């Protein structure tokens, strides 16, 4: 029995009512919205910056005379020198040319298998080049130590210790392993509970390198293009064999390290296949330790888990009592806590819990702190805090005693 | 779609499905966008039960793309930006299998 | 693990039987209990764990006279505790009708122990509870320890519960062979308020003492005040 | 199409229309009763359609000559009823309006509520419409209002009533139609539509408002209408017009904190204890006992203030072992306005002498300045510690020490008033920086007093040609400080005088630029007497002349939110011509002066003023920050320091001096951990340039200002309140800030002093009637509404259950969370006397 | 530095019923607006050096301008660019080029004909991630939501607070939480906390939707996480906002498909940008899922997700509450005593607190009214709860 709305309907509906000032508020509305488009168009710039030096920097009329005299070289590798001497050289990817070197450069100075310049028309060898310096790979390494310490580091001192003895301890002191006839394990793979510690120790390892130290990003090694990935893992360990005891840190390594199936993965797979010959097989690896470090070592192919590339298998277990004081203590050092803390029942009501739990608690407890105006967090706090943090995420309790 | 006056696009049951991962939740975003771009349209979704099903745990079970491009579509339709002019229309037998979020 | 430990029956590749450790871990989640042996006697106490007010503070058994002469402490499950207890009454009774004597406390333990073991030798699960046995019997003074594995070994001082590492730990450090019942008391006493969530008072621990002579004393509302003035 | 009924109904209509053809007895009669019934019943009823007016498309042509031609009488008025109610739907306004004119009177509310609506927006137009030419339609109009107003009152519909009767500009109706269960909602209204509508409608709406509390006897927010239009009259009246003792109290309270000080007759009861009171002398005591109970009554050091620990010390040992003159400037700022207003300091109490004696000229005269700027509101405290130096061994100290004296003083009154008696002799020293400094003491200790005597004696000091022009510009600063925001005629006549007699030779120069400031400070707030401000001020020559004319008509809309003046200001700015560059900056200055009244405006302003400075030429981009600083004091918004921080680094010094003190004034007291990490790193980067080093403490100091407990806000309760005196200082450091070499670095650092005018307190500490501390649970969120015009206090949010004293940031509001007590004024800041409930029982 | 890009947004005008004083307000915004509008058009208009430096730049540097990345720098004045072809060209450095930001990896800007280095190209981020970035803050503030207090409470000190008040955190010494979850039944509130967030706050605001982060290609996925996180450190302070979480998050398991293992791929990436090697910077992350049991434990462990804030079905006090938002721009009748549908059995969430609404609206145009009624809410509450099916047992417990 419903019935449809007519036109008269309508008019009345938005004309018998309120009309006295809500046209005007409507038409207010719109025409501000138009008066914001109309001023976002008329600056809708936002001027992108662009690396212009500043004007006394570069003040040169002579930059039209390198342009006009210099000429763009394309770069590219001689793979055979030909007896005039005649050089074979690949463009990358454009084409194999049979060029002869520019009256400016010396035979001597071109070898097989050097990248060097050609001119765009007729590819004639006009400068060498350094060997090709990959950038990401380059940008892979370290070169600013993170400022976490082992002291930041609490209820792990035999993971700790185990894994000094395989990163560091052999390249700080060949002495001791080399008298006992000892190879000290290349590698480590730090398997545990998310949230244990595994990258702290990493971190803690590259404050404390002294060496080079390089952090292979899962995402780089991960290419669009097949055959990039195994070519940046192949890269990535040329770099680390030109250094002196490397350290790489395979950081989930479940990302591209998965068990082969069979397209599936197929790419990734290819580039697991490569690390895994890098690791071990011919041509040994050198002085490179390598660190791995997953929360599921379950996935793992056996070959990148066999004792030849990940020589030792520290597990980060849940800490115990006394790692979870511990690391209560570590985590509440700078907090301004009161004195009479017990951190030993704080730790007993944490069962089975992680340090970044611990680590969540204390920053709850801070934050209950913070709540009521106080500048100090009692132990009612910290309770509080674990009461939130673990107990939230009576009669079943009922029934223990 | 007869007496409209008004953008009317299309949406079978498999056409978000796709092969490739991410084909989609791009498809569906796109489609959205057209349709604003149309603003006013209506979106029909015919047999919403392909995509749109009760949502299944992880594992080989699971198949999860089809979840992604549905979870795409839940944001398009009530998510932080809200659809101006924009009606859907979707028609699906077994009411009881969609999840409760579509 | 997950294949292994599905029942008491199957053998994980160290040989650990992955149940009786569960039922440690389920010991694990009582109220803590402390029990001290000194030549004066055995002195046994716990935490409530008081849930509400309106529960009555007797209707939740932590210690039990199993017999005149000797007390347990309870730390788990409420129902093997409970039929654990019942057993050891009902074997201390028994050797008391046939022998016309007080079972000694390995006694008793060893008999809680045989019920203990049976856990699925053909005539269920591990009994998820640990006892403190302690009392007086011809040897003196004694203190016996049990888990659900049913391993039982006497013991000068053991805690046992939620706060057993660290309570163990603090007893190690405050226990010596030479102390007297009040002592052992006062530093049982304060070793509980060092591991207790909650602020010690009268509602919320049952001491429980047993001395060559006399029988199980447990500190009533009015004792339990007159030792925590001090401590 | 239409249903049974439809159709019957449209039928019958359509017939009862077509009787209406010829003229028999018995067809007119019935058929306008029976259209009537129709229509009444139609529309007497929910706001479904009136079907009836729906099916009536005929036309009254016809029906509209007959009823020109017969029946002049009921049947005339009972056809113009039915048509004027027919048109409420179509478009026959004037004709809409007109046939219930002259239709049938009977009562507006028996046709429908839509209807009375409609009518309402009807006589708006018409009024509108309708000029003074002839005041015959005015009346009916006036009849119509009548009744109209009572409809809405009666049936929920204030803000319709206000709405028809503010916008016929007549108001006056309220006075009588107001009734005890909508007062409030009146009330809230006109004060919220109050700031957005212009004058002179603002000026007679106020008054109207004024007259409604005062009829509904509600004293606290009538005398707040009265200082909205600045009446002093208004004011003392409000006074006599008290009979409560505990009302009384808090009024006195509320009006010391404004700052303007009535004169209090022995007669009234508690004369001295309300007297002390509104001269807050114990405002040092509670602001002490705020202190202790947070905890934080240690003095804070400069050098932990810069926090040189964690600076990245590049030069270490080596280059902080040299201590310039502007350094030294610097570091007393700091360990002045950090520690202020805690009567208390580890580093120039004990050490003061020493440290002064470094400085040369200016420097060591700020020094002496912030010797008493560490101790305000402890009068008789402040001057012990601070007459040691009085009697200083250099006698340019001298200035210095009464610089501090007077700041010391500032924010507090002695009845005795020691600092005109210090100064009655000194204020013709020949000395320029002696004179100048007494007179800066007498402008601090008695910020706002307009007592005669200080104005007559400055007029031999107006006169005084022997004075300096520096000590001209403080002399007229002192002036216009003395009568901020009250148009001193005397003061009027002098300062006019000045600048015609000023010569162009001597007006050239850049200390020229405070005689403007003084004309507004005295005529600031009052925008409808500078019309012949102006017109005298054509007469000085340009470019000066332009400059005088801006900053004077900048000053006379000081906070009146006038859009068509900053439209003026902004053409100003817009066109690009020093001098020239003068007239932009003080028109960019009056863009945010006037923005500031309205929250709407200020937010707008901001979009406004970085458009130009983004567009901006080297003035405009100058005086951008100063106007950021000036509509923003105290309220740290995180987007305008985030502007202010882009703009920190800019490549122009000028810019940077006025950003990194736009930084400084805006966090003023706010103790904020960004803008604090934000002023190191700024002080980290120009370390090289002691200019941006030197203000970048500056505005370290102004931030920390009071630990946090110090708010430099020119409003007040509810940041409505706008401090007449705080304002006039805030003008006179922008304008001399507005050129920073030549004042604030060049000769005239105690220029940046009289910001202190402006300096007051934050804070939550409730008493008892006795005026003891009373502890109270209450809560502390944002005053956001959460509904309509329901007049709501703004449904107090983000809850904090705190116990008084609480410390109340920018536009942060706290209510009583105890109904145990109910305030004498709404509002809860500052100091408040929690009265006893009595309705509740405990 | 790259300050924070915050969305722009224009005041709020508090009468919202179309009364006078709404009026005024609008009418000041837009006086403003056309204050801004005159004052910009006449500055170019009523303008009148620089101007040769500019022309000789841009004279030298030629049009169309190639986008390439720099390999490696060789010399001062010489570097090797390799074109978007994949082709290295050793290039000449023109003088007019900052070399300091000259680093390799960086998009650099070639002359068309030589390929000499011209310029380097500042943003060049991914065109899928530009978009992401909230430039017109939704209009809905925390006073559009209806309860879901404490759950506000806790996204503000996650989100809000740190940036405003820093003060508390520096003192306390405890670095304030840097991830957020929002989790609970569909229709609670959870994309609103979201926008209202947005809306106050003044850090640069990322929206994602959990299948935008997956791409087609294979390496696309992770490279487009990073593009994300990069963008947001490279505004300061930042809001990263992943509703449907759980269209990547699902938890990690043996997968034999490309497909699904380039999703944990995407989701490991994710997880190693939050808390992982190098510190994730000031940028905070807020997460909704109506299935948490669902996610990977490690993505939701403490340290990347810090308060797992739950947002329950809206209780009694919170669905009155829901009411008052929703109902007020409506012009409700005198009858209407809303505790009658507020009651219900358990099931009632926002958006029927909202549908409803917009139904008890509908009704009320069907009957030719503009005021609703109580009849027309109950009509609209039979009609639009009908969602669950039975989601009961039977007579079986007492
Ligand atoms: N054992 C620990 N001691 C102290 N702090 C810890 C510990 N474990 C974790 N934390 C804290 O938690 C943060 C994050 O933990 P971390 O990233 O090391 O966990 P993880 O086990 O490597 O994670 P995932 O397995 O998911 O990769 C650390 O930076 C540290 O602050
Ligand atoms: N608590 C609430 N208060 C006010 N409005 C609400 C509330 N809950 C829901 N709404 C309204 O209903 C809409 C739906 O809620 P919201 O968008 O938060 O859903 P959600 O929790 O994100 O669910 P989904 O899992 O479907 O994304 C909101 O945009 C708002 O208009
Ligand atoms: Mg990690
Ligand atoms: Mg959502």
């Amino acid at each position: 029995p419903i019935r449809a709305l007519d036109e008269g309907d309508i008019a009345l509906l938005k004309t018998y009512g309120q009309s006295t000032y809500s046209r005007q508020i409507k038409q207010v509305e719109d025409d501000i919205q138009q008066l914001l488009k109309k001023i976002n168009e008329l600056t809708g710039i936002k001027e992108s910056d662009t690396g212009l030096a500043p004007p006394a920097l570069w003040d040169l009329a002579a930059d039209k005379q390198t342009l006009q005299s210099e000429q763009p070289l394309q770069v590219a590798r001689c793979t055979k020198i030909i007896n005039d001497p005649k050089y074979i050289i690949n463009v990358k990817q454009f084409a194999k040319f049979v060029v002869d070197l520019s009256d400016q450069v010396a035979p001597t100075d071109i070898e097989e298998g050097m990248r060097v310049g050609v001119d765009r028309n007729k590819y004639q060898i006009h400068i060498p080049l350094p060997p090709k310096i990959d950038p990401t790979v380059t940008m892979m390494q370290v070169e600013e130590k993170p400022d976490v310490t082992y002291s930041d580091v609490g209820g792990c001192k035999e993971q700790i210790e185990k894994l000094r003895e395989v990163v560091e301890t052999p390249l700080l002191h060949p002495e001791r392993f080399v008298n006992l006839g000892i190879e000290p394990p290349k590698g480590v793979l730090l398997f545990g509970p998310p949230g244990t510690g595994k990258t702290l120790c990493a971190r803690a390892v590259a404050n404390r390198t002294d060496a080079c130290f390089i952090r292979v990003i899962g995402s780089e090694l991960v290419q669009k293009y097949v055959g990039e990935g195994a070519r940046m893992v192949r890269e990535l360990f040329e770099m680390a064999r030109t250094k002196k005891a490397c350290l790489i840190f395979f950081d989930e390594i479940d990302a591209i390290g998965g068990a082969r199936f069979d397209g599936g993965d197929n790419e990734v797979q290819r580039t697991m296949l490569e690390l895994i010959n890098q690791l071990d097989g011919f041509d040994p690896r050198g002085n490179i330790k390598v660190l791995m470090a997953t929360n599921r070592p379950d996935t793992l192919d056996p070959a990148l888990m066999r004792p030849g590339r990940l020589d030792r298998k520290i597990e980060f277990s849940l800490p115990d009592l006394e790692g979870r004081t511990h690391i209560f203590k570590i985590h509440a050092r700078s907090m301004s806590v009161e004195r009479d803390i017990r951190f030993e029942l704080l730790a007993r009501l944490c069962p089975n819990s992680t340090g970044a739990e611990i680590r969540s608690v204390c920053t709850e407890a801070g934050m209950f702190a913070i709540r009521a105006r106080r500048k100090i967090a009692t132990e009612k706090d910290f309770l509080e805090a674990v009461n939130k943090v673990i107990k939230s995420y009576t009669p079943r309790y009922m029934t223990y005693n | 779609a007869h007496h409209t006056d008004c953008t009317f696009i299309r949406v079978s049951g498999s056409e978000l499905v796709q092969k490739f991962i991410g084909e989609g939740a791009r498809m569906v975003r796109e489609l959205f966008v057209m349709a604003r771009e149309h603003a006013p349209s209506i979106i029909f979704m015919d047999e919403i039960d392909s995509i749109g099903s009760s949502r299944l745990e992880g594992g080989s079970g699971g198949d999860s793309e089809v979840q992604r491009t549905m979870l795409e579509l839940l944001n398009q339709l009530d998510g932080f930006e809200a659809t101006k002019n924009i009606k859907v229309i979707m028609a699906t037998n077994r009411i009881d299998i969609l999840d409760s979020a579509l | 693990r997950s294949e292994y430990d599905r029942g008491v029956n199957t053998f994980s590749p160290e040989g650990r039987l992955f149940q009786v450790e569960y039922a440690i871990e389920a010991i694990k989640l009582g109220s803590t209990a402390i029990g001290i042996q000194t030549s004066e006697g055995v002195c046994l106490a716990v935490e409530k764990r008081i849930t509400s007010p309106l529960m009555e503070p007797s209707s939740i058994e932590k210690i039990v006279e199993i017999d005149a002469h000797i007390g347990c402490a309870m730390s788990g499950l409420i129902k093997d505790a409970k039929t654990l207890i019942d057993k050891a009454r009902v074997e201390t009774q028994n050797h008391w009708f046939t022998y016309n004597e007080t079972m000694t406390v390995e006694s008793v333990t060893q008999a809680v122990s045989n019920l203990a073991l049976q856990f699925g030798e053909e005539d269920s699960r591990p009994f998820g509870v640990a006892l403190l046995f302690g009392g007086v019997d011809e040897k003196g003074p004694q203190l016996f320890h049990m888990d659900p594995s049913g391993t039982f070994v006497q013991c000068d001082a053991r805690a046992i519960g939620s706060a057993s590492e660290g309570a163990q730990s603090s007893l190690q450090e405050v226990y010596h062979k030479s102390m007297t019942l009040k002592e052992a008391i006062k530093s049982s006493l304060i070793i509980l308020k060092q591991v207790m969530e909650e602020k010690l008072n009268a509602t919320n621990i049952e001491l429980a003492t047993v001395q060559p002579g006399q029988n199980f004393h447990m500190f009533t509302k009015e004792e339990l005040e007159e030792v925590i003035k001090d401590i | 199409e239409l249903s049974e009924e439809d159709k019957q109904l449209q039928d019958e209509l359509e017939m009862l229309v077509e009787r209406l053809g010829e003229k028999d007895t018995s067809l007119y009669r019935p058929a306008l009763e029976e259209l009537r019934r129709q229509i009444r019943s139609s529309t007497t009823s929910m706001t479904s359609v009136p079907k009836p007016l729906k099916f009536l498309r005929p036309h009254y042509g016809k029906l509209k000559e007959i009823y020109e031609n017969m029946a002049p009488g009921e049947n005339k008025r009972f056809a113009a009823d039915i048509i004027s109610v027919l048109a409420m739907t179509m478009s026959g306004e004037r004709e809409c309006l007109k046939y219930r004119l002259v239709g049938s009177q009977e009562e507006l509310a028996s046709w429908g509520h839509e209807y009375v609506r409609h009518l309402a927006g009807e006589v708006a137009k018409e009024w509108q419409e309708l000029d003074d030419a002839e005041k015959v339609q005015r009346e009916p109009l006036l009849t119509l209002v009548k009744e109209i107003v009572p409809y809405n009152m009666a049936h929920n519909a204030e803000h319709e009533a206000c709405d028809l009767l503010m916008e016929i500009e007549q108001v006056d109706m309220l006075e009588k139609d107001i009734d005890e269960n909508a007062y409030a909602k009146v009330c809230l209204y006109l004060t919220s539509c109050v700031n957005y509508v212009p004058e002179p409608e603002n000026s007679a709406l106020l008054r109207c408002a004024l007259g409604v509390f005062r009829k509904f006897s509600r004293f606290p927010e009538a005398l707040r209408l009265a200082l909205m239009l600045n009446d002093m009259e208004l004011v003392e009246d409000i006074f006599t017009s008290c009979k409560d003792v505990v009302v009384q109290k808090q009024m006195a309270f509320m009006l010391g904190r404004h700052g303007v000080f009535l004169e209090l007759s022995e007669d009234v009861e508690e004369y001295e204890d309300l007297t002390e009171i509104m001269s807050n002398v114990q405002l040092n005591s509670n602001f002490l006992a705020l202190a202790r109970e947070l905890d934080i009554m240690e003095p804070k050091v400069p050098d932990d203030i810069y926090k040189t620990h964690l600076e990245n010390n590049r030069f270490g040992g080596s280059g902080s072992q040299v201590d310039s003159a502007r350094m030294n400037l610097a570091s007393s700022f700091v360990n002045g306005f950090v520690n202020a207003a805690f009567g208390q300091d580890k580093l120039l109490t004990d050490d003061g002498n020493k440290w002064l004696y470094k400085n040369k000229d200016h420097g060591m005269l700020s020094a002496a300045a912030s010797l008493g700027m560490i101790l305000l509101w402890d009068v008789d405290g402040g001057l012990t510690q601070i007459d040691k130096y009085l009697y200083s061994s250099e006698d340019y100290i001298k200035s210095g020490a009464l610089l501090a004296c007077g700041i010391v003083n500032s924010g507090v009154r002695n009845e005795c008033d020691p600092a005109l008696a210090l100064l009655s002799d000194y204020v013709l020293h020949n000395s320029n920086t002696m004179r100048l400094g007494s007179i800066f003491g007498l402008g601090l200790a008695y910020a706002g007093s307009n007592r005669e005597d200080v104005l007559t004696l400055l007029l031999p000091v107006m006169g005084d040609s022997k004075s300096s022009m520096e000590v001209a510009g403080v002399t007229a600063l002192a002036c216009g400080m003395i009568a901020v925001g009250s148009c001193n005629g005397d003061v009027t006549s002098t300062i006019l005088q000045t600048i015609m007699e000023k010569s162009e030779t001597e007006l050239k120069d850049t200390y020229a630029r405070w005689l403007p400031l003084g004309l507004g400070l005295n005529h600031l707030g009052k925008g409808e007497a500078i019309e012949a401000i102006l017109a005298a001020l054509e007469v000085v020559s340009e470019p000066f002349r332009s400059f005088a004319n801006t900053l004077v008509d900048v000053c006379a809309y000081a906070g009146s939110g006038n859009v068509l003046k900053v439209q003026q200001l902004l053409h100003i700015c817009s066109e690009h011509f020093a001098d020239m560059g003068a007239h932009q900056g003080v028109a960019v200055l009056g863009i945010a002066l006037i923005a500031m009244g309205e929250e709407i405006g200020a937010e707008m302003a901001l979009r406004t003023f970085g458009h130009l400075l983004r567009y901006g030429e080297p003035t405009l981009r100058r005086a951008v920050p100063l106007a950021l600083a000036l509509i923003s004091v105290s309220n740290p918004r995180l987007n305008i320091l985030d502007t202010l921080s882009k703009f920190s680094h800019d490549a122009d010094p000028e810019v940077s001096y006025n950003s990194i003190f736009a930084m400084g004034m805006v966090g003023s007291g706010t103790n904020n951990a960004r803008l604090a990490a934000m002023l190191r790193q700024l002080a980290q980067y120009h370390a090289k340039d002691p200019n941006n080093l030197f203000m970048v403490r500056l505005a370290q100091g102004l931030t920390h200002l009071g630990k946090g407990t110090l708010t430099l806000c020119p409003y007040h309760s509810d940041r409505q309140l706008m401090s007449q005196v705080a304002v006039a200082g805030l003008l006179t450091v922008l304008v001399s800030f507005l050129d920073v070499r030549n004042i604030i670095l060049g000769k005239s650092h105690y220029v940046l002093y009289g910001l202190v005018a402006a300096m007051q307190p934050r804070m939550l500490v409730t008493f008892d009637e006795e005026l003891r501390p009373l502890p109270v649970s209450v809560r502390v969120g944002q005053a956001v509404d959460v509904v309509g015009q329901a007049g709501k206090p703004k449904t107090i949010t983000g809850f904090q259950t705190h116990t008084t004293p609480v410390l109340l940031a920018h536009g942060e509001r706290a209510e009583l969370a105890t109904e145990e007590f109910l305030p004498v004024t709404p509002i809860l800041e500052g100091f408040v006397i929690l009265r006893k409930n009595p309705n509740y029982d405990l | 530095t790259k300050g924070p890009d915050a969305a722009s947004k224009l005041p709020l005008v508090t009468p919202h019923t179309q009364c006078r004083l709404k009026l005024l307000k609008l009418e000041r915004i837009k006086d403003y607006l056309l204050m801004e509008e005159e004052f910009i058009r006449n500055q170019e208009q009523m303008k009148p050096k620089q101007e040769e430096e500019r022309s000789k730049v841009d004279d030298l540097r030629g049009t169309p301008m190639s986008v390439g990345t720099l390999e490696e720098i060789i010399d001062d004045n010489h570097a090797i660019v390799s074109t978007s072809v994949g082709s290295e060209h050793y290039v000449s450095i023109l003088s007019f080029v900052d070399k300091d930001l000259l680093e390799p990896g960086c998009s650099v800007l070639l002359n068309h004909k030589v390929h000499a280095v011209i310029g380097v190209l500042m943003d060049d981020t991914d065109p899928l991630v530009t978009v992401m970035k909230v430039e017109k803050a939704p209009q809905e503030t925390y006073a559009d939501i209806g309860g879901l207090d404490n759950q506000i409470q806790e996204i503000k000190e996650s989100v809000e607070l740190p940036l405003t008040h820093p003060e508390y955190y520096e003192e306390m010494g405890i670095k304030p939480p840097k991830g957020v979850i929002l989790y609970g039944p569909p229709g609670t509130g959870k994309t609103l906390l979201a926008k209202a967030v947005a809306n106050q706050t003044s850090a640069t605001f990322l929206r994602v939707v959990g299948s935008e982060l997956i791409q087609k290609y294979l390496g696309d996925g992770p490279k487009l996480v990073r593009e994300l996180f990069r963008v947001a450190e490279e505004h300061a302070p930042s809001i990263v906002f992943i509703d449907e979480i759980d269209a990547i998050g699902t938890k990690r398991y043996d997968s034999n498909s490309g497909g699904e293992r380039e999703i944990q791929r995407t989701m490991l990436e994710l997880l190693n940008q939050l808390d992982g090697f190098d510190s994730r910077g000031d940028v905070k992350v807020i997460m909704a899922t109506n299935r948490i049991e669902t996610l990977d434990p490690a993505l939701i462990r403490p340290g990347r997700i810090d308060r797992k804030i739950e947002f329950p079905l809206p209780d009694e006090k919170t669905k009155k509450r829901i009411f008052q938002i929703h109902t007020s721009r409506m012009t409700l009748a005198d009858d209407v005593t809303l505790d009658d549908l507020i009651m219900a059995k358990d099931d009632l969430s926002g958006a029927d607190i909202k549908a409803i609404c917009t139904e008890a609206g509908l009704m009320a145009l069907r009957e030719r009214r503009m005021k609703v009624t109580n009849e027309d809410f109950k009509k609209s509450k039979e009609n639009v709860l009908y969602k669950k099916q039975e989601g009961t047992p039977e007579g079986l417990y007492l």
